[PDB]
């Protein structure tokens, strides 16, 4: 019209079409064209206003992205009746598309404010009432893709429209740093569940049908995966061959050839230490001796025959460590020992764990992969004869380690059995057990769960349990963010918040800073004892700044309680990486005059903090660690707590065998850690050797 | 809680601020406040006693003369000029074109920090910062290294131009600023630049002439030589041409690395101009195939310079035009300009 081209500036070109309508729709472009080309002219880009809305109406594409360069606004609200709408939005979705890689192959947009921005704004009312699927699915952007889903359980959200390997390895790389921040990651196939047969065969088929590249991500899959799920579900999705695959899988020369590969890269001095150690007997001690030739031998018979024909004595705790190499020793590849490994249980009523629990928790623990399917149904078997010798408390701390660890989704449920002794009613003991009792029995994510083991347990309620119980359904759901939602109770016993910040947020960034700060400044007293309890989770990023600079003022507290969980704190995040300043902290700590195992706890344990699993051969030498132990056993002198310490740095030290590194680079848990370690919080007397199996 | 409504009636209602003097070991802490007055203070409040210092801003009770606490110093007029950041606002995308000096330098103002294994290992450590210099700039051509480093740690600039900084000299004050800004963080960054000592016009006030504009500078040197300074403070200094630094001077820094940046090139000249549009270009349309062909030669200062005024001239239309009679005539301008001092030489 003659007043769109007017040299006044006087508003306003927008919204004036709805006026007059049909009347203007006689005209078309061509008196439009020379007021926006000619230079020097009013109205260049104010006259795109009116433009816009006959551009769309018109379906012209790319013309309406190319006037509302400018306009930004009036895009959102644009003429409402719905059906003229959602008619030409989806010409303009299905036009706009066919405008862009049209060369064809890219190039590409060319998140642009022009593009990106449109189709974001124009969103809106798609996502609102009607219509579905926009340009996101046919254009095939992935910026826009960001920006397509909407607030939703992502557990549906596994699934995608297939297409080429080509575009899919751009699919799946820019959907993972989109799902980092979200509560579900693609690395979910370990702990989904799920469960179903479509992720075992899509796992499989990223390498289809190259069987030849294959190596990675297939032949150090099965290598490095201990347990048997990752080998049952995916055999039946692995058709290389036929029958034949086995070999490769059960981890029987899986963990013999990567063994043999730890061997070239040891390895562990087994004659000049250990057989120097027998001329000194047995010591005193009774506690972290076992452990030592565990991992060490592995496989040789010999040192297993000691082990064996000495427990028989049955002296104290001291038979945890060595039946524990009993088994480990010949398990190293596969099976093994699972026939004779169970058999001095039945054989040694308990009455307690450190008499027949020993060797119970051995075929439990050392099993790593089975089930297979006979170990499943053998465990649960011969707890089914001892009950009330166990009895509710002291082995059915270790009992679901032997279930929850190989599979979380195993359909055999051993809880029902052993809930049916609570009724001990003890509050005291109960709390270091039904702790880790009820969680360890499987991961669950049914929700149900959850549910029916608090109506049948508490009935009522114990008053005490009620608090670890709640923590399970914390546990049960992994970093689903309800957890912030949960802890608005926030009970005077405040185990709840410290347990729910540590294991209720798992990403990469930490983010919880500012929760974890404010629950130890505006928590009740003797509450900071407990607080730095979360750093072994959220503290896999980076240990090295955050770390030792908080601990550095709680470590130099006189409060023995808070000092037990200073060094703990740090523990075996904070070893993965060594450094000048973890050496140099080393002086003047032992140099205390404090009596207590605390003393020897603080010290000693930060002496595997220099490495873990490395060495001695290749690499570090073994005579700087051994001039450290001996300097320091001459003092008090026995205090044989000097006789714990110098064979606790060679625990992790002289093991080697095992690179963790993490465990693990997969991103799993490890159960036997997360557990244990609760239990030296309030030490009495044998909780600390039931931490001393790791 | 209960803290604050006891000690009030301990210490005032009312009371004064006082200066810090000198502790006397039997508890007894001379403080003098205005004018000419001191006293015996004992007090076992809130101190702390030892994080003071003298000269400190430490209250005097009304009743009678004593010091229950402290609050905070601000302090001075001094402290208020740069206020942080800078921010990364100059970008590694407005700088290319030189590739030989960007590679050696990296490694120097990233060798603290991060590797500090191999670092700590050494002991002896260069941790004297870096020296820049040249014209006009060849020592704000690795300044983007320093903003660089804004992204992490901390960076702090100081002019040093010629006149207005007189005081004793004695640098007295100088020292505080770059000690008050590394209170915050202690990384540090500290950056000099554009001496003019040997192209002064005169002397400043009472200063001197002459000598005691050098001895000065000797005490530049005695500060930065310097007993006994550890930490950093990373030290960097520019000028335009150094003349200055005596051969003790450069001794302990910089001894390392010292940077010069020759004139560029076409490689360069084209790798500044479009990386310096890639932000903003005038019209689009631009193609540096003329522009460094058409001028031959001159440094990229003043190619920014021309495009200045390209779209200032077209904005007497407002937004976009260009006029051949007058887009060459307004070129001829700053052609001649270069062109009046054509020749040296034969500079050869």
């Amino acid at each position: 019209m003659s007043m769109s081209g007017e040299v006044a500036k006087e508003w306003q070109e927008l919204d004036d079409a709805e006026k007059v309508q049909r009347e203007p729709l006689l005209t078309l472009v061509k008196e439009i064209v020379p007021y926006n080309m000619a230079h020097n002219a009013e109205h260049e880009a104010c006259d795109l206003l009116m433009e816009i809305e006959q551009v769309d109406m018109l379906e012209k594409d790319i013309d309406e992205n190319a006037y509302a360069k400018v306009c930004l606004y009036l895009t959102s609200c644009v003429n409402y009746v719905p059906e003229p709408e959602n008619s030409a939005l989806l010409r303009c979705a299905l036009g706009v598309f066919r405008k862009f890689s049209r060369f064809p192959e890219a190039l590409r947009l060319a998140l642009m404010l022009n593009d990106m921005e449109l189709v974001e704004d124009i969103f809106t009312s798609c996502k609102d009432v009607v219509v579905q699927k926009q340009m996101a699915f046919m254009l095939g952007r992935h910026g826009v893709f960001l920006e397509l889903s909407e607030d939703v359980e992502e557990y549906e959200d596994l699934t995608e429209i297939m297409s080429n390997v080509q575009l899919n390895s751009n699919f799946l790389a820019l959907a993972r740093e989109l799902d980092i921040m979200e509560p579900k990651v693609p690395d979910d196939i370990y702990k989904t569940h799920l469960e179903n047969n479509r992720f075992g065969g899509s796992g499989s088929q990223v390498d289809s049908a190259r069987m030849n590249l294959a190596s990675s991500f297939v032949n150090g899959f099965v290598n490095a995966a201990f347990g048997q799920d990752k080998l049952l579900t995916d055999d039946g999705n692995k058709w290389l061959y036929k029958n034949k695959d086995h070999g490769m899988l059960s981890a029987a020369a899986s963990l013999g050839m990567i063994l043999l590969w730890d061997v070239d890269g040891g390895l562990t001095q087994i004659d000049k230490y250990l057989y120097s150690s027998e001329d000194y007997i047995k010591s005193g001690a009774l506690l972290a001796c076992g452990i030592v030739n565990s991992g060490v031998r592995n496989e040789c018979d010999p040192a297993l025959a000691l082990l064996s024909d000495y427990v028989l004595h049955n002296s104290n705790t001291m038979r945890l460590g060595s039946i524990f190499g009993l088994g480990l020793a010949y398990a190293g590849s596969n099976r093994e020992d699972v026939l004779t490994l169970l058999l001095p249980v039945m054989g040694d009523s308990k009455s307690s764990m450190e008499v027949a629990g020993v060797t119970a928790l051995a075929c439990g623990m050392i099993a790593v992969g089975s089930c297979n399917g006979d170990v499943t149904s053998t465990i649960l078997q011969t707890i089914m004869e001892k009950s009330e010798t166990e009895l509710k408390d002291t082995y059915a701390r270790w009992l679901p380690l032997g279930l929850g660890l190989n599979h979380l989704g195993k359909g055999e449920a051993i809880e029902a059995i052993l809930a049916a002794l609570e009724v001990v009613s003890e509050p005291f003991r109960s709390f270091a057990n039904t702790l880790v009792d009820v969680c360890a029995y499987a991961g669950s994510g049914n929700v149900l769960k959850v549910q029916q083991l608090l109506h049948i347990c508490s009935e009522h309620f114990d008053s005490k349990e009620k608090e670890e119980d709640k923590d399970k359904k914390e546990k049960k759901d992994k970093d689903k963010k309800e957890a912030p939602a949960d802890m608005g109770a926030h009970q005077g016993v405040a185990v709840l918040g410290i347990a729910l910040i540590a294991m209720g947020e798992e990403i990469g960034a930490e983010m919880a800073l500012r929760t974890f700060g404010h629950l130890l400044r505006y928590g009740e007293p003797t509450l900071r004892r407990a607080v730095p309890l979360a750093l072994a989770l959220i503290s896999v990023s980076n240990p090295r700044l955050n770390i030792l600079d908080t601990l550095s003022k709680f470590s130099h507290d006189a409060d023995p309680e808070v000092s037990y969980n200073s060094i703990f704190a740090m523990g075996m995040v904070g070893s993965g990486t060594n450094n000048a300043r973890l050496a140099a902290m080393l002086r003047q700590l032992a140099q205390y005059h404090a009596k207590d195992p605390n003393n020897l706890f603080m010290v000693r344990l930060a002496q595997g903090l220099t490495h873990l699993g490395k060495g001695t051969l290749t690499l570090c030498p073994y005579h700087s660690d051994r001039q450290l132990m001996s300097q320091v056993a001459v003092a008090g002198l026995l205090t044989v707590l000097v006789s714990f310490l110098d064979v606790r740095n060679i625990i992790l030290g002289k093991s080697h065998y095992v690179l963790y590194g993490l465990v693990a680079a997969m991103q799993p848990r490890m159960l036997v850690t997360f557990d244990e370690e609760l239990r030296p919080l309030p030490v009495s007397v044998r909780v600390g050797q039931a931490v001393d199996v790791v | 809680e209960e803290e604050r409504s006891k000690v009030d009636d301990l210490r005032g209602t009312p009371m004064s601020v006082g200066t810090l003097e000198e502790i006397i070991d039997d508890n007894h802490a001379i403080v003098s406040t205005s004018v000419g007055s001191e006293h015996y203070v004992s007090i076992l409040s809130f101190v702390d006693k030892d994080l003071l210092e003298p000269g400190c801003s430490v209250l005097l009770n009304h009743k009678v003369h004593a010091v229950i606490g402290v609050l905070m110093d601000d302090t001075d007029p001094l402290v208020t000029v740069m206020k942080v950041e800078k921010a990364p606002q100059e970008t590694y995308a407005d700088i290319g074109g030189l590739d030989n000096q960007i590679q050696e330098i990296k490694e120097s103002v990233e060798l603290p920090l991060t590797h500090p294994e191999y670092y700590e290992e050494m002991g002896i450590k260069p941790p004297k910062g870096v020296i820049l210099y040249g014209p006009p700039g060849t020592g704000k051509t690795l300044l983007a290294k320093a903003v660089a480093n804004q992204t992490s740690a901390t960076f702090l600039r100081v002019v040093g131009s010629e006149l207005i900084q007189k005081y004793l000299g004695d640098g007295p004050k100088l020292v505080r600023e770059l000690f008050r800004v590394a209170e915050e963080h202690a990384p540090s960054i500290v950056f000099i630049d554009e001496i003019d000592a040997i192209g002064t016009k005169r002397y400043d006030s009472n200063s001197g002439g002459e000598r005691e504009i050098q001895r000065t500078m000797l005490e530049l040197l005695n500060q930065l030589d310097g007993f006994d300074s550890r930490g950093d403070v990373k030290v960097i200094m520019a000028t335009n041409r150094i003349e200055t630094l005596d051969p003790a001077l450069i001794r302990p820094g910089r001894i390392d690395r010292k940077i010069e940046f020759p004139l560029p090139d076409e490689k360069t000249k084209k790798r500044i101009f479009q990386i310096h549009t890639s932000r903003m270009t005038l019209a689009d349309d631009v193609t540096l195939d003329d522009l460094i062909m058409a001028k031959d030669d001159l440094s990229g200062a003043d190619i920014k310079a021309i495009c200045t005024e390209a779209g200032l001239m077209a904005l007497r239309e407002r937004r976009m035009k260009v006029t051949n009679e007058d887009f060459k005539k307004s070129k001829e301008n700053v052609l001649y300009k270069k062109q009046e001092g054509t020749p040296e030489g034969l500079y050869l």
